[PDB]
């Protein structure tokens, strides 16, 4: 991870200001949304028929938050993304059968969510030490796709 | 394909975007090139520090082009017609470059229009792009 | 788009496939399978073995559904219609994926085909199977 | 670089076979032809306009040797390219600008001439080793773009 000292440190503040709550509802809803070819994931949700029952939908939700929750652990882990994700990616490439390409749609879609929550604070530069940090994740999690 | 809902969230963004137009193209320029520096590969010629004179008038003409596109919506081809031809003829720039340019736009919109950046409007909004992306690379070969 | 000089060479080259259409697409796959291990993601009910049967009938499938493309090489579109519903609706299968197999179908046509893998034909080959490419992933949203 | 010592095998006992002088310039000659957009950066090589021109073009033949020549290189030292292709890294990118998407394209064309002069002997496993080295290659010549 080349991330700068004065990236880490922009992408480490701003993180510690974040609801995990409602920013992880918003990531994935708002993927499933954008991006509907993901749904193929999630068909045992439930209602993904419309906007408003995606993002009402509690199981999404719920998981938004689970899936925040395993970045903020690698926001601690910067230095070893890879090995702390391994499990994860086994298990996105060896049960789950998700395409690593979808990985950086979510990517984006968060970048996005943080610059709808943050506004002027979510400047350039900052998104450019956040863009590292979704691409690295990622990556991480394809390592160890076979 | 831009459904009739796309379009009108479209047009409806867009409008509250108004005046601020070129001001969030040089935004979302500026990000970019931060973001996503393999970019600047296409701009060797410009003064690429922070809000130069540049970088801002040609986020006003990036912008502008996207008014001309939502004003057009239902014509895309025909009224791009042009930048089809100087993006593919003489720019030739790699496709995957206009992803970066889309969600970049998509960060600054989304980071100046808190109320309107929807999930449905951020949809129409990435369906919007997209096509516009298509139209000019559309005479790549 | 296709030229017409690109259409013969389409043709000529792929007429020298002939009968081994079958057989190459399933090498295609195991090519596939093999250098861009993600696209196995969409074959978790296959065996994916050396020599797999599953392989070598989806193989003969997908050179089937390219040889009628050459057949109406002019109506592209409509003549894949159903495989790109299919594709777009029930698959669901990142675009990134198709140059990926379009990618390995060249180096196996390229491997079998000595004489007839000239550049010029390699140019038009590349540009049919971009244009297959573009159809099966034409209705996703 | 992932490489296994079975994978490296194949890679260099291939290679091995290789006219480099020959192989080059097909190489970057085909890539001046399936995908004339990069000629955009040769303006200097005369005659472009129709395939003959290209693969004839004698600067187009110099110049590949070149190209293959530090991809050779590239070979001897499987285990650090990003050391060994550094300056040729600020080069593409500060002297000479090249977006690097276009790193893949040639590679992607280099495997398909490596298919089209061996043939069967290209396998399937053969071929996976140099689709990850000539994608090693190319993240090196992009990683010192800024
Ligand atoms: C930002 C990168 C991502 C991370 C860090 C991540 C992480 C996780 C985690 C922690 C779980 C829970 C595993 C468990 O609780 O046992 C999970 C489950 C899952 N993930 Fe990912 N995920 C990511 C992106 C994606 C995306 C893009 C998809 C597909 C669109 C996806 C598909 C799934 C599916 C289908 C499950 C199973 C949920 C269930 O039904 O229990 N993930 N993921
Ligand atoms: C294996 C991949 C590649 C390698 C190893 C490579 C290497 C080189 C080398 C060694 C030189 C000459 C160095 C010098 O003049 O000091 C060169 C020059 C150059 N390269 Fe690359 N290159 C690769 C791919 C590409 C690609 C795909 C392009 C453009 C699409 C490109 C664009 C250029 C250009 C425009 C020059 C200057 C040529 C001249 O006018 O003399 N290279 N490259
Ligand atoms: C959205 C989408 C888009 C749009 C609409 C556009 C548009 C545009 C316009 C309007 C212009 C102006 C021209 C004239 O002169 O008139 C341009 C230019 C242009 N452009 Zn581009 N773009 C784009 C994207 C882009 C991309 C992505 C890139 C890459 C990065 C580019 C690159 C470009 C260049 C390089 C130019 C030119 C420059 C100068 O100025 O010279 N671009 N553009
Ligand atoms: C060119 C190119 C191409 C083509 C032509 C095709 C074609 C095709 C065909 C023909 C078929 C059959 C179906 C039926 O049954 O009818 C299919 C299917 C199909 N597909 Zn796809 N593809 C393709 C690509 C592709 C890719 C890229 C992918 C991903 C990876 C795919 C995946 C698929 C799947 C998964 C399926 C199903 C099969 C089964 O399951 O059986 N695919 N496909």
């Amino acid at each position: 991870m080349h991330l700068t000292p004065e990236e880490k440190s922009a992408v480490t503040a701003l993180w510690g200001k974040v609801n995990v709550d409602e920013v992880g509802g918003e990531a994935l809803g708002r993927l499933l949304v954008v991006y509907p070819e993901t749904q193929r994931f999630f068909e045992s949700f439930g209602d993904l028929s419309t906007p408003d029952a995606v993002m009402g939908n509690p199981k999404v939700k719920a998981h938004g938050k689970k899936v925040l929750g395993a970045f903020s652990d690698g926001l601690a882990h910067l230095d070893n993304l890879k090995g702390t994700f391994a499990t994860l990616s086994e298990l996105h490439c060896d049960k789950l059968h998700v395409d690593p390409e979808n990985f950086r749609l979510l990517g984006n879609v968060l970048v996005c969510v943080l610059a709808h929550h943050f506004g002027k604070e979510f400047t350039p530069p900052v998104q450019a030490a956040y863009q590292k940090v979704v691409a690295g994740v990622a990556n991480a999690l394809a390592h160890k796709y076979h | 394909v831009l459904s009739p809902a796309d379009k009108t969230n479209v047009k409806a963004a867009w409008g509250k975007v108004g005046a601020h137009a070129g001001e969030y193209g040089a935004e979302a320029l500026e990000r970019m090139f931060l973001s996503f520096p393999t970019t600047k590969t296409y701009f060797p010629h410009f003064d690429l520090s922070h809000g130069s004179a540049q970088v801002k008038g040609h986020g006003k003409k990036v912008a502008d082009a996207l008014t001309n596109a939502v004003a057009h919506v239902d014509d895309m081809p025909n009224a791009l017609s042009a930048l089809s031809d100087l993006h593919a003829h003489k720019l030739r720039v790699d496709p995957v470059n206009f992803k970066l340019l889309s969600h970049c736009l998509l960060v600054t919109l989304a980071a100046h229009l808190p109320a309107e950046f929807t999930p449905a409007v951020h949809a129409s909004l990435d369906k919007f792009l997209a096509s516009v992306s298509t139209v000019l690379t559309s005479k790549y070969r």
